[PDB]
């Protein structure tokens, strides 16, 4: 007889509904933080006021694959900028983690196995930079709420993971009441229809 | 690219639509009656050979062993740094898992066309364990690349151990087979939760770019459910990512005063005393008494 | 015989020592056995009439089953953490003392687990797994302590001891 | 009574093969990512192109007996080799371990208690393959697959560890079965032999 599996389905319908719902609060409450921090960032206008190296070395990691861990140097770069939203000079940084994973320069070369590729791509990239001094302005991303002295190339997320992330634990809530709503016609208008034969 | 969400959306679209087109199917074939060889086979085809018959051991002995064949093979998988490209044609690999897997499939359409209730049927927990593990090895196999998923839920097809043992019977006595079926929910539980461990470390928190990610190995992360469980908690190793912490304060509660907090075994643990004997194994050549009545 | 236990322990202590004295190089083996002859030590206390009444027999057995297997499993892991994993070419060992081990593993059936002193090689993990799932429930979860831990009680007294000089009386039958 | 005893026999046995089968898998589990890994490197043919140090120096940790912890310094060699299955320039460690305890050097010295001990070691290793220059062509390790930047001078593991541990579980599984077979005849052949008597 049908009614002594068909409660099975109400049991999943009402499971989903409410992991849809409690996945919405879990992800709510750990993304908000840093969605609303990489959001404060605002974006404006600048451009390069000098380009220059302040002499200081610092150290990087590389995987030669395999948890290889070699170390190698590389010379710090420092780009300044005019700022379009705050009128006061500001340091440029490629992104969040660049600036996190070392604040005193304004690029990180991606770490080689000899000092002079290391060498070779910092002088590559400030070379470019030395073009842009001034000429073709760009948009930047500046966090004055918090973090007043720097700028940035790009936000810290991409908005596709974070909207991806949200839209299925509520796809899930949909699909549960939808469960829970045709088992109530397969209950309710099934016997409606069968008790007249 | 990494395309993971191919593989998981294959076994998705199958679970839920399935279900979908069951509940549409019964739901329309009432409102019928509002707007006004295929059924025979079914009995014996498959169900003279899939359980309880003389000789039916195929359909749920092999499955078993099979079910154990996967999920070793989920062990090898587990063992590499997920970048490998010889282990993955002529050698043993996905070839040898396809075969597993397609065996699997029509052992499910077998029990699919010989279930007495479809929808009962669908989700029912072998059918998930089912759904979850068959449609991404043919998305492996039409992308050409392995992909380490949810493929250890295989382990719960240890939890029905216990009947291969009284079909072969191995196991005679009914306390016993308590016992075992008991024991395997518990191995097959910590395998099971060992491998989300497993998935949820080695792929960091999204909120954080999956930065965060621990290496942990499989076997790490089946010592740290041991340890836990336990309540030792040498936090050598431990869950770092925040999806981790939820999970093992969900393990916690669950495996304590859920899980555990079982009365059977302190009944069953008696069991082989509280029953006194079978039958008499009469040697040939040796005479026999029988006394009875008053014993003391 | 062969196969009962205090010959296994002795297969496994005395060949190796002739073998040492030939080679002339002393040997930290499997020695950690003679151990588990401490398990009949509730024999030499009756039979040196130090124990008199079943029930500390009893207990004596248990105790000593206990602290034998401790020092036991406490020499596997100490054997076992001392030479290292053979697949990672033994590099991995770590160098606990005996008494490190006999530490880590009264902390570990206590479930207490600092992390202060703990197993490092894959052996060793899976040794504690298995020492962790058979102390826990299979050798503790006992339900004798339970009922001899009244031992001392549920025998009341032995014989009078009759001194002299002093004049003595029985009295019996209905007594309240 | 025989039997009384004899089934011990018959658990021996069979906790002999199932150790034996069980030992065979965690065996199995745990050397086969390493010996596949060592396998992996590929035996190739290989010339030094050139020698020289890179004028860097690391440091090395000497023990004086008995938790000794001492430390000296070391110059940086750097050796290069022609390869023939690349046919691209890579670089000569010793061994997996060497590479290991320091990728960006060629050769790492036995650490002693003197700084001129140490640099004498290096001049001594690097003047000998200053002779093997070009000259001699020689076998060398290499592993495009995952590693392809480097060369060494052999394998991460001696073959007979690994066989010997293999065996000795396998071993014993078939003294287990061999056990119960015996038990098998000194249990039903005796009877058959003795119920003549
Ligand atoms: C009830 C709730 C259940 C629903 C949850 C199911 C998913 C919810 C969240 C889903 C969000 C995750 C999907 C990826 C986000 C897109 C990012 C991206 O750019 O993709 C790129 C590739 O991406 C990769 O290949 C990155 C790989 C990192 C490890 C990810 C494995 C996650 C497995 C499990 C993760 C944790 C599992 C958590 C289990 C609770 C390509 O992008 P594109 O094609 O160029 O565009
Ligand atoms: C019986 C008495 C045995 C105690 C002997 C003390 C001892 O061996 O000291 C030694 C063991 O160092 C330890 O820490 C061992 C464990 C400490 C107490 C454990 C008692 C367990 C009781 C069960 C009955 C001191 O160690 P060491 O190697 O001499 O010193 C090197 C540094 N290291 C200390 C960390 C090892
Ligand atoms: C059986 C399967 C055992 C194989 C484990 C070996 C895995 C291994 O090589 O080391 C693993 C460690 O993993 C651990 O330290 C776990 C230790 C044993 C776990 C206990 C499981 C009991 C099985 C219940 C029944 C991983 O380490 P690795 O990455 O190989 O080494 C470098 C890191
Ligand atoms: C299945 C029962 C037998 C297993 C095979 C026995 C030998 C197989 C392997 C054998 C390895 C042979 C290869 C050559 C040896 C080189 C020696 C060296 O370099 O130094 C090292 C030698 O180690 C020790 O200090 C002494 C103890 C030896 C290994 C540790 C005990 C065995 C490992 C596990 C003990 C039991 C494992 C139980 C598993 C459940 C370090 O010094």
């Amino acid at each position: 007889a049908l009614k002594a599996g068909e409660d099975k389905s109400i049991r999943l319908g009402l499971f989903l509904i409410i992991s849809g719902v409690v996945s919405l609060f879990i992800f709510g409450f750990c993304w908000l933080s840093p969605a609303l921090q990489d959001l404060q960032a605002t974006e404006a206008n600048c451009t390069v006021l000098s380009v220059q190296q302040i002499g200081e070395v610092f150290e990087c990691t590389f995987t030669c694959g395999a948890d290889c861990r070699g170390t190698s140097q590389y010379p710090c770069v420092q780009v300044y900028v005019n700022n379009s939203e705050s009128n006061s000079r500001a340091l440029l940084h490629s992104d969040e983690h660049q600036l996190l994973t070392n604040p005193k320069c304004s690029y990180i070369p991606p770490c080689k196995r000899e000092n002079q590729k290391n060498l070779e791509s910092v002088m590559n990239w400030q070379q470019y930079w030395k073009d842009e001094i001034g000429s073709q302005p760009f948009t930047c991303y500046f966090n004055q709420h918090q973090r007043p002295d720097d700028v940035l190339l790009h936000r810290t997320h991409d908005e596709i993971v974070l909207l991806h992330c949200f839209l299925w634990p509520l796809v899930t809530f949909v699909v549960g009441v939808l469960i829970v709503v045709l088992t109530i016609c397969a209950k309710s208008l099934a016997v409606k229809a069968e008790a007249m034969k | 690219q990494r395309m993971w969400w191919a593989f998981l959306a294959s076994s998705m679209v199958t679970f839920f639509g399935g279900l979908f087109i069951i509940l549409l199917w019964r739901t329309l074939k009432y409102l019928w009656t509002v707007c006004c060889w295929m059924t025979s086979v079914k009995d014996w085809a498959g169900v003279m050979i899939s359980a309880q018959t003389l000789t039916g051991r195929v359909l749920v002995v092999l499955v078993f062993a099979l079910s154990i064949g996967a999920l070793v093979i989920y062990f090898i998988d587990s063992s590499n740094p997920i970048e490998s490209c010889q282990n993955f044609y002529k050698d043993f690999t996905l070839q040898i898992d396809m075969a597993f897997n397609v065996f699997f499939l029509l052992y499910f359409g077998l029990r699919f066309i010989a279930a007495n209730d479809k929808l009962w049927f669908w989700l029912e927990v072998n059918s998930v364990v089912d759904f979850f593990t068959v449609p991404p090895v043919f998305v492996s196999v039409y992308l050409n690349r392995s992909w380490l998923g949810l493929r250890f839920l295989r382990a719960l097809r240890l939890i029905q151990f216990s009947e291969i043992l009284q079909f072969l019977n191995i196991l005679k006595t009914s306390n016993s087979i308590k016992l075992v079926n008991l024991l395997s929910i518990f191995i097959s539980t910590w395998l099971t939760a060992a491998g989300f461990i497993h998935l949820v470390e080695n792929s960091g928190d999204p909120w954080e770019n999956f930065q965060n990610n621990q290496a942990l190995t499989y076997w790490e992360c089946v010592y740290l459910l041991m340890v836990t469980m336990s309540t030792v908690g040498y936090g050598d190793v431990y869950a770092k990512t925040t999806l981790g912490r939820l999970f093992m304060v969900f393990f916690i509660l669950g495996g304590l005063a859920m899980f555990a907090s079982y009365v059977p075994e302190i009944i069953e643990l008696i069991g082989n005393r509280k029953k006194y004997g079978g039958s008499y194994s009469a040697v040939s050549g040796r005479k026999h008494i029988v006394v009875c009545g008053h014993i003391t």
